[PDB]
């Protein structure tokens, strides 16, 4: 599997006008933990984060090209990108490499710029945009996160319960994986503030 | 066929590129534009020609474009060519941010563009861009900066300068009234409204006949802001 | 192969003489009028119709570009067809790439760019049309005027073609910011009616409206109704 | 084989490498240098398939020098690392896949020292210390046992000789002498080559 | 899997004396387990001083000789003089190497007279890589003819033997007797012998019969 | 992914499941498949989801542009033609097994265009992994000139048989009734499954999560 | 083939054997393996022959163009580096070229190794080819930078000698040059087996 | 205005006539062919004492046996010189022999009338070379001196004067030359004619001199050798 | 593409575009250099004092490498192009040779480039004369002048730009081995030269300095002004 060459899994989640994006922090070659502060959740606006996963070079390359097209958009436009626009952009970008695909499985989490409606979406490594309403995951340890999220998620959770849910989701979900973990980062995206939180994960 | 070629890339009998100097005539007829370099920020002040009619003012400003996180540019003369140049600068600076993961300094950006304008001025036979540009932008090497470029591709750093209509009277007033290294942002506002008051012969200056956007530093981030109309009336009234 | 040098050269005074002349050509075009209401935009343009032989319903000057954008011109027709097909191409590229209706300020930026490319390329003359692009989105009206030189102006209400100066002076005294859409259409049709010279009918003046429901042409029945009460 | 290593303390970066360029059984050269001086304050450490190292890394060296001669100043080490990252990524899928593992140790006047890692798939990752080759599998746990964020450069060299003595004891390949350079606000300091 | 090379056999031979250069080859053009023709001489008169052999994949022998002769008239046009054996040797090295990645599979052996009237023989390989020898065999039967030409021409492993210069006749009987020694044993050699002698007088041609079975 | 079609007296009607797997795991529960092509021409999507999306979206743009060009309704022959030339140019790599349907001036036409380019007009069809069950029931109960109600219940029997009888096709069925008058996207026609509730609340009071590092940024 | 070269007080001597073997068969056994580029350059050869002949001859063509343009007699650095670029262009195309560029430039005796991959190495002692390792062994135990030219030559003959003694793909006669300050001079083209009998008794 | 490829009413390209007039403004160079070899001397025409005399090199090497004197637009002849160098060296690589003089002057002569303004796949040459070369050298055919001009016609000449005062000087060449001439006599004679033609007073600085003999390679006479030969004046 | 032949002969053999480009140089800001024992100094006249002006970005004395710097005069934009091409080519030379470029290499390069644009389709000649000064790896000083025609030369000390006739007359008169025995006599030679043509003794050219195996050294206008009073 080329995808699990670096490992790492990121999920988002939807709640009370706030969507929380998580990620693990283990940049590792196959079995060798190399770094514990590798960035996977790249901001794309005041309230819009695009968490990527997979092979490292496609993480950073997709993030940087996307930030290219996004600064061109915001400059050439008069406006920050709406989350649905950003989704169609990233889907276009992964799909331009249809036969040489970036091994990145992004999930985009954020708010409407004006109305501040929560938004998420996950994509596959060729760009099948799959907007959802409860959550998304991505990366080498997707399954454990489907279990923990599908069991822990509930309709209409305010920010704090959201941080509890996504907290335990990432913790339990990565501890049962070898190629991920080494800490966890979490972002709550409210209407007015943005809280960054790292978590105490097993360091082994 | 050779009857039709205007030969826009040849010297004259005295060594003067006729198309570049004619372009300098066109920008010479454009609306005046001037900014000032200070210690706490930089401001641009451009006479608008969208003066006044049934225009809508759908945009935030007329002659001020935003180039990256940390820069701003003012054009003068051919509006369309100014559009092409602005789009090209955005493309350059964003390619630099792709290929280096940092903002592009003003000097590198201006040089990248001025190589383009020079390129048209040399071969290809196309007409040169008749669009002069004043830039303002901060970079962690050299601080606040002002770059004037003209159709010939030549550019220079300035502390305050004015391009366009009555540019001579404007630069004259700056020579008489610029205190090097001691002009504050507000001192820059007052002086700029001074020069624009004296130069713009259309006669009583309004908030509608100019716009001013200022750039400063705030909390490790650069702020590019345009002056709302109330502040413009306030600063002209203060000028009275 | 074709000429590669620009045909538009800075005259020794520095004013691009070909764009002066092209603007004179648009100045001779058939009169057009656009006005922006509070909830939409009106477009009404004069049919310089020759002999009654013409199938007037065969071609229209006010063509939609998507479900929410229009166009009227003033001057050379075929050139206008060029810019229409180019605009439809651009809005479709934008819709494929971003999955959103193209904001009218954008589309006018690109089409303005395409109008600029020919003031500078090899062996082509500038266009001879001055577009009026009306558009609606974000719950807001837009009305831009592009010229042969490529620059575009955002307008409350405007006029172009034959006698555009008296048209604009006619709008300065008769446009008010709170004008609803239908009374806007009345004001525009009066504006053309100042210098029509020919007793307008529902066949020889076109009327376009862009509001929240989208852009479209008013059938000559409805335009006949608005041609009532005048 | 080839073993890089780099540690990043308060105000420096103490990179070390091995000095062997082998051919399938025999050390053809025991005075080879794997550290390519980018600029006044930037070392580039390249290891891997032969030909890719010299060609690629000298390409990067020439682009950086070109930048300094174009603009009168040097790339900040973040910029250089993301630059080499650009070329190696853009060449990852291209006609010429360069199979080089890097560490672009650097010190900036402003941001301070930083030690960028890079596997051969263009994965960039700032780290307080790194390694390469099979010797990484025997040293990185040692650095973890002895590293501290406030380590002094003398203590750094002591640590580094603990790692390298571990290679001479346990690792299987004859790696006799190691290059070791330090980088601080005063530039590069070619320190004494460690031998055994 | 389409295979673009087939071994059409047939051995050549070349010897250099003090004033001449013989070139010889069998004209059996074999393939698989048959005999296409018992006549296809593998020496091609290039100039008045240069007789080039070709064995191996017969198609590339044809194409390669045709390209060589075309290059000779190109040279003669741009320089007003026929290529010597030296130039033909080097040029055939760059021809044979410019296809380094899909070779001409043709063992050339260019024998002829350099500008000093002395013998010279440039044995090649399919990818370039030439040299000047005093004698050489190539092709199918090179391994059975090479050692005997070491013996009666190179005089190696002898004791108390005068290394007399190679006379044209004794070179002849060496050529014919060695090709008989190959015809007895090599399957691909036989059915004829095309011996071309090179001297300042021109190129005289001599043929010999061999085993047909 | 089990999409089907049908043709009755007045017009066509397209079915679709609402699930999309990731190699063993039901990724989505409410993915749409009856995409948009023209104001009355809809295109269902089976196979590689990304390629059906991209293909049908591109062709959607060409039919919109064309539709403004000719000043007319788009004809489904055009849509199928551009779809199968686009699919054919790539030599079947773009595994997007569309089933395009619509209503022209000629009448209701339900084409089916496979990944290599082979299209085939026909009165009823069903693509996707559950094409077995859908083809089964459509074969068994189809009739020329059906009532739109009998068409709706029939197609729901079909895509239903795909839902229950297949693994990689589940969730809710979506049927879109197209007629000469216009299109009505009857989203989530039937919902066989009911498992939406539960009986175990899994809540952790704030503080049960061991947080190491923190930061807050006002906006 | 076994090819070695080392440098000492009095220049650089490069010794090469003279057998060229097509697989298991000995094609020719008095081959000249050391292409002489300039009056005082010297590049050996190894591996597939045609690559060394073509690319190193072409290297001589580059050096001649340089010497005509700048008139300053291209140095060893530019030589090995330029051949390094000719090889690095066709990376992984199958070129089997292991060679060495001996010479004498302004900085002194510059001995370089240029590999098929692009490996490029200055150095004191080299030994390439199929039997390089033996030449390593017999050179090192018996190398010291204070050797006179005589002891140097005998050391070479011992090196290439035993290197072709234990090896299958190496033999014939030993060429051995002496890259002095004013250019090379061919020191010998000696038979090998006769040497091994002079060394066995 | 007209094109570059226009034939006049007389039948010559304009650009080749005006170009062959442009060569008439260059500094006079002269070389002579003898059975011992061929010499080449050219007036530098120093403009100021601030100049480096060894800078102006109008007699440059094309290979070990071909010395290329020139006159005219000295800038243009750089492409010719480099063209010839790449030619003879590629000839050596491919064919393993030195390249004849006729082959070189023919190859480099192929570039003169390679100029135009409509074919132009690259930005190829937009005017004829304003260079008059005089390739000198020795081959198996022996000493030969091939004139060349902008029109691309390369002709064998026994001795030829090219440049500003080529008219009179050439009269001196037909006046003095004879087949049995010895090479030192060639050097002396040519320096005599240059001294006739030059404006400035002659010395060993504002000229150069090279020869190519059957066994000697191309060689430029240094200051002392030039002085030793000018002692005869 | 534009492929008209801009530079064509005229009815005297003259290339009028080249004479016109040299006209553009003759209106350029006057520059001068000199070649000393271990130092090489360049002076660029004043150019555009303009009290609001920025000094740093309006100089005429750019760096081409560690050992090669250059003045010029004329169309400053064009000279920016030539400077850039020469820089990229210097670094490509270090890539393909490992040896820093001799001054002869880079100068003969740029002379080749200017020669090509004198002779290609749709391209005007550069209006720049470049006095590239530098140090060969042996450390000898190097002054090469390159004009729009493309012909380049070594020079003891030559002046380019407007009024280069009178200034060149100056170095013809005052360049002596006593003149360049030391540094300060050299630099007072350069500024003593331009002072015939500078706008009142100045700032109003400041200059530049390069020492053997030492990177380019510039001057601020104070140390320029010391020499100013020292010569005035
Ligand atoms: C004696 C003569 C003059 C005929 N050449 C061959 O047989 C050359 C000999 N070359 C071949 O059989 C070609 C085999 C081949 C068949 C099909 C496709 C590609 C290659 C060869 O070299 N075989 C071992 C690899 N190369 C070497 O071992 C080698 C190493 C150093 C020097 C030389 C060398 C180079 C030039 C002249 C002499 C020797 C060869």
């Amino acid at each position: 599997s080329i995808m699990s060459y670096n490992g790492g899994a990121v999920m988002a989640m939807k709640g009370k006008n706030c969507v929380a994006i998580a990620a693990d922090r283990r940049f590792g070659i196959q079995a060798q933990m190399v770094t514990t502060d590798f960035q996977k959740i790249f901001p794309m606006g005041d309230r819009l984060y695009i968490g990527l996963a997979g092979l490292a070079t496609d993480v950073q390359t997709v993030a940087q090209r996307l930030k290219f097209r996004l600064n061109l958009y915001e400059l050439k436009e008069g406006r920050q990108i709406k989350p649905y626009t950003l989704m169609s952009m990233v889907a276009n970008l992964l799909y331009e490499k249809r036969f040489g695909p970036y091994y990145t499985e992004p999930v985009i989490a954020g708010l409407d710029p004006k109305t501040f409606k929560p938004f998420i979406c996950s994509l596959d490594l060729i760009g099948c945009p799959m907007v959802t309403d409860d959550f998304v995951v991505s990366g080498t340890c997707a399954e454990q996160m489907y279990g923990m999220c599908e069991s822990l998620w509930e309709p209409n959770m305010d920010p704090d319960h959201l941080f509890e849910t996504i907290s335990q989701a990432m913790l339990n979900a990565v501890d049962r994986d070898a190629v991920s973990g080494m800490g966890v980062i979490v972002h709550i995206i409210e209407k007015d503030k943005i809280t960054t939180r790292t978590l105490k994960a097993r360091m082994d | 066929s050779r009857r039709y070629d205007s030969r826009t890339t040849i010297f004259s009998p005295e060594g003067r590129l006729y198309q570049v100097e004619y372009a300098m005539e066109a920008i010479g007829h454009a609306g005046t534009c001037l900014g000032i370099l200070a210690n706490d920020g930089v401001l641009l002040a451009a006479e608008r020609r969208n003066i006044h009619k049934l225009l809508d003012e759908v945009f935030f400003s007329e002659k001020i474009y935003k180039l990256n996180e940390d820069m701003a540019c003012s054009v003068a003369g051919i509006t369309s060519d100014a559009n092409v140049l602005t789009n090209e600068l955005r493309l350059i600076a964003q390619r630099y941010l792709l290929q280096y993961q940092e903002p592009i300094p003003c000097e590198q950006l201006v040089t990248a563009l001025c190589d383009i304008k020079q390129a048209y001025t040399q071969f290809g036979g196309k007409r040169p861009f008749g669009v002069s540009l004043l830039y303002i932008g901060w970079d962690k090497h050299y601080g606040f900066q002002l770059y004037q470029s003209d159709p010939s591709g030549n550019y220079g750093g300035w502390k305050a300068t004015c391009i366009g209509n009555n540019s001579a009277a404007a630069v004259s007033m700056l020579k008489q009234d610029y205190k090097e290294g001691e002009m504050t942002l507000k001192s820059a506002l007052a002086l700029a409204i001074k020069v624009l008051n004296k130069t713009m012969d259309v006669s009583k200056l309004s908030a509608e006949k100019v716009e001013i956007a200022t750039l400063t530093r705030e909390n490790g981030k650069t702020v590019i802001r345009v002056l709302k109309q109330k502040e413009v009336e306030q600063l002209i009234k203060k000028h009275e | 192969r074709g000429y590669s040098f620009s045909l538009t050269t800075f005259s020794p005074s520095g004013k691009l003489v070909q764009i002066e002349y092209a603007l004179a050509a648009v100045a001779g075009g058939a009169p057009s009028v656009g006005i922006k209401a509070a909830n939409g935009v009106v477009l009404a343009t004069e049919k310089k119709q020759k002999s009654i032989l013409y199938d007037e319903r065969s071609v229209h000057k006010v063509e939609p570009i998507t479900k929410h954008i229009g166009l009227v011109y003033s001057g050379m027709g075929p050139d206008y067809r060029v810019l229409v097909h180019r605009a439809r191409k651009l809005a479709q590229q934008y819709y494929l790439v971003y999955q959103e209706p193209i904001p009218t300020a954008q589309l006018v930026q690109r089409v303005a760019s395409v109008m600029q490319e020919y003031t500078q390329s090899g062996g082509v003359r500038p266009f001879g049309v001055s577009l009026l692009i009306c558009g609606w989105n974000e719950g807001r009206p837009y009305l831009f005027q592009s010229d042969p030189s490529g620059a575009y102006f955002a307008w409350k209400a405007t006029a172009m073609g034959k006698n555009y100066v008296n048209g604009k002076t006619f709008l300065e005294k008769r446009y008010n910011e709170d004008l609803e859409l239908e009374d806007a259409i009345h004001t525009a049709i009066l504006t053309l009616k100042e210098s029509f010279e020919g007793q307008m009918t529902e066949d020889n003046i076109e009327v376009g409206i862009c509001n929240e429901a989208g852009f479209r042409r008013l059938t000559p029945t409805e335009v006949k109704d608005y041609l009532a009460a005048i | 084989m080839e073993y890089l290593i780099g540690i990043q303390g308060p105000d420096y970066v103490l990179v070390a490498s091995d000095r062997v360029a082998a051919s399938n059984i025999v050390q053809m050269k025991d005075d080879h240098d794997k550290m390519f001086k980018m600029s006044e304050k930037i070392l580039l450490l390249c290891v891997g398939e032969a030909g890719d190292t010299v060609q690629f890394a000298e390409y990067i060296q020439k682009n950086v020098q070109l930048y300094k001669m174009r603009n009168g100043y040097e790339l900040s080490p973040t910029a250089a690392a993301n630059f080499t990252r650009r070329n190696l990524a853009d060449c990852l899928r291209s006609r010429t896949p360069y199979h080089v593992n890097l560490l672009l140790a650097g010190y900036d006047e402003h941001e301070g020292p930083a030690l960028y890692y890079m596997d051969y798939l263009a994965a960039l990752a700032k780290a307080p210390f790194a390694a390469h080759g099979y010797g990484a599998f025997l040293t990185l746990s040692i650095l973890d046992r002895y590293y501290t964020p406030t380590i002094s450069r003398e203590r750094a060299v002591e640590l580094l000789r603990k790692c390298l003595e571990e290679l001479q004891k346990r690792f299987i390949l004859n790696l006799p002498t190691f290059s070791v350079r330090i980088i601080d606000k005063n530039g590069i300091h070619d320190l004494d080559n460690i031998s055994f | 899997r389409f295979s673009p090379y087939v071994f059409n056999g047939g051995t050549i031979l070349a010897i250099a004396g003090e004033d001449f250069a013989i070139v010889a080859s069998d004209t059996r053009l074999s393939e698989g387990f048959s005999i296409h023709t018992r006549d296809s001489p593998k020496c091609y008169k290039l100039t008045d001083k240069t007789v080039i052999g070709c064995s191996g994949f017969h198609g590339d022998c044809l194409t390669l000789t045709k390209i060589i002769e075309a290059r000779l008239k190109m040279y003669k046009h741009s320089n007003n003089k026929a290529m010597t054996t030296g130039a033909i040797a080097a040029m055939l090295s760059t021809i044979l190497y410019s296809r380094r990645f899909f070779p001409y599979y043709v063992y050339n052996i260019i024998g002829g007279l350099d500008e000093e009237g002395k013998g010279a023989v440039y044995s090649f390989d399919p990818v370039g890589s030439y040299q000047r020898d005093s004698f050489k065999a190539g092709g199918s039967a090179s391994a059975m003819l090479q050692p005997l030409l070491d013996n009666q021409v190179g005089f190696k492993n002898m004791q108390n033997v005068e290394h007399v210069p190679l006379s044209l006749d004794r070179a002849m009987r060496l050529v014919k007797d060695v090709f008989i020694s190959a015809a007895e044993r090599d399957v691909y050699t036989g059915d004829a012998l095309r011996i071309c002698i090179v001297t300042k007088e021109g190129i005289r041609e001599e043929t010999v019969s061999l085993r047909k079975d | 992914t089990t999409i089907a079609g049908l043709v009755f007296q007045d017009g066509v009607i397209l079915g679709a499941d609402t699930r999309a797997t990731n190699d063993s795991v039901v990724a989505d529960k409410s993915c749409e498949k009856i995409h948009f092509i023209a104001p009355k021409i809809y295109c269902c999507g089976a196979g590689v989801a990304a390629d059906a999306e991209m293909t049908t979206r591109m062709v959607a743009s060409k039919m919109e542009l064309h539709a403004l060009s000719t000043g007319r309704e788009p004809r489904v022959a055009t849509v199928t033609r551009i779809l199968r030339q686009t699919l054919f140019r790539y030599q079947g790599h773009v595994g997007a097994s569309l089933i395009v349907g619509g209503v022209d001036l000629t009448g209701p036409q339900l084409y089916g265009v496979h990944p290599h380019g082979s299209y085939s007009r026909l009165p009823f069809t069903a693509l996707g992994s559950g094409q077995d069950a859908a083809l089964a029931v459509l074969e068994d109960r189809f009739q020329p000139n059906m009532t739109l109600e009998a068409a709706q219940g029939l197609l729901v029997e079909a895509v239903t048989a795909g839902i229950l009888g297949d693994l990689g096709s589940g969730g809710n069925v979506d049927a879109c009734v197209i007629t000469k008058t216009g299109a009505k996207l009857l989203r989530t026609l039937s919902s066989p499954t009911e498992p939406v509730k539960r009986s175990g609340r899994y809540h952790f009071v704030p503080g049960t999560t061991a947080v190491l590092t923190q930061t807050v940024k006002p906006l | 083939t076994t090819t070695l070269a080392f440098k000492f007080q009095h220049g650089v001597i490069a010794a090469v054997d003279s057998r060229a073997s097509a697989g298991s068969y000995i094609s020719a056994l008095r081959v000249n393996k050391v292409i002489e580029i300039n009056p005082y350059l010297l590049g050996t050869m190894s591996g597939c022959a045609a690559d060394c002949q073509y690319w190193e001859r072409l290297l001589a063509k580059e050096c001649r163009l340089y010497y005509l343009r700048n008139g300053e007699r291209i140095s060893v650095s530019a030589a090995s580096k330029l051949l390094s670029n000719m090889m690095c262009q066709y990376r992984g195309m199958g070129l089997s070229m292991g060679s060495m560029i001996c010479g004498w430039d302004k900085k002194g005796p510059g001995l370089y190794y240029v590999d098929e991959h692009g490996t490029r190495l200055s150095g004191n002692m080299f030994s390439t080819g199929s039997g390089n390792t033996y030449a390593y062994g017999v050179m090192d135990s018996g190398y010291r930078p204070n050797l006179s030219p005589e002891e140097a030559y005998d050391l070479g003959r011992r090196a290439i000698a035993y290197a072709t003694h234990r090896d299958s793909y190496s033999g014939g006669v030993v060429n051995m040059y002496h890259m002095k300050e004013d250019g090379w001079v061919k020191v010998e083209s000696t038979d090998v087996s006769d040497l091994l009998h002079q060394y066995r008794e | 205005d007209r094109g570059v490829n226009t034939f006049s009413p007389e039948g010559r390209l304009f650009q080749v006539e005006y170009a062959i007039e442009a060569i008439k403004l260059g500094s006079t160079a002269i070389g002579i062919q003898t059975s011992e070899g061929v010499c080449l001397a050219v007036e530098k025409r120093i403009t100021s004492p601030l100049m480096e005399p060894s800078s102006i090199e109008k007699i440059v090497e094309i290979d070990a046996h071909i010395g290329c004197a020139m006159s005219g637009l000295i800038a243009d002849a750089k492409t010719l010189i480099d063209k010839a160098r790449v030619e003879t060296q590629n000839h050596w690589f491919t064919y393993n022999e030195t390249m004849t003089v006729e082959s070189v002057t023919q190859a480099v002569s192929n570039l003169a009338l390679q100029f135009g303004e409509e074919d132009a796949d690259p930005g190829a040459m937009s005017r004829p070379f304003g260079v008059a070369l005089l390739f000198g050298g020795v081959d198996e055919k022996g000493p030969q001196l091939f004139h060349m001009d902008p029109s691309g016609t390369f002709v064998q000449c026994d001795a030829r004067a090219i440049g500003s005062a080529s008219e009179g000087a050439q009269s001196s060449l037909q006046e003095v030359y004879h087949k049995s001439m010895t090479l030192k006599e060639a050097i002396k004679s040519s320096l005599i004619i240059l001294k006739q033609v030059m404006e400035e007073k002659l010395n060993a600085t504002n000229i150069e001199l090279a020869t190519v003999q059957p066994g000697q390679n191309f060689h430029m006479f240094t200051k002392e050798e030039l002085e030793e030969v000018i002692k005869d004046i | 593409s534009y492929d008209r032949a801009i530079t064509v002969f005229s009815p005297d053999g003259h290339l009028f575009q080249v004479e016109y480009a040299q006209e553009a140089v003759k209106k350029g800001s006057t520059a001068v250099g000199v070649r000393g024992r271990d130092i090489v100094v360049l002076g660029v006249e004043k150019k555009s004092v303009a009290k609001l002006q920025d000094e740093r970005t309006v100089r005429k004395i750019c760096a081409l490498d560690d050992n090669v710097c250059m003045a010029f005069a004329g169309l400053t934009a064009d000279a920016r192009i030539v400077i850039n091409r020469a820089r990229v080519e210097c670094q490509s030379h270090r890539l393909t040779v490992e040896d820093p470029v001799t001054v002869e290499y880079i100068t003969r390069y740029i002379a080749s480039l200017k020669q090509r644009y004198t002779q290609s389709n749709g391209r005007r000649p550069f209006g720049i004369s470049a006095l590239i000064v530098g140090f060969d790896f042996d450390g000898t000083p190097r002054l090469y002048q390159t004009d729009p025609s493309g012909t380049y030369h070594a020079w003891k000390a030559n002046a380019i730009g407007r009024g280069a006739k009178s200034v060149r007359e100056f170095l013809e008169k005052n360049y002596t081995d006593e003149a360049i025995e030391t540094d300060d006599l050299t630099i007072k030679l350069v500024i003593k030269a331009l002072l015939e043509v500078v706008q009142s003794g100045g700032k109003n050219i400041e200059l530049a300095v390069m020492r053997r195996d030492q990177s380019l050294k510039i001057l601020n206008p104070e140390e320029i002004e010391k020499y100013v009073a020292e010569i005035e």
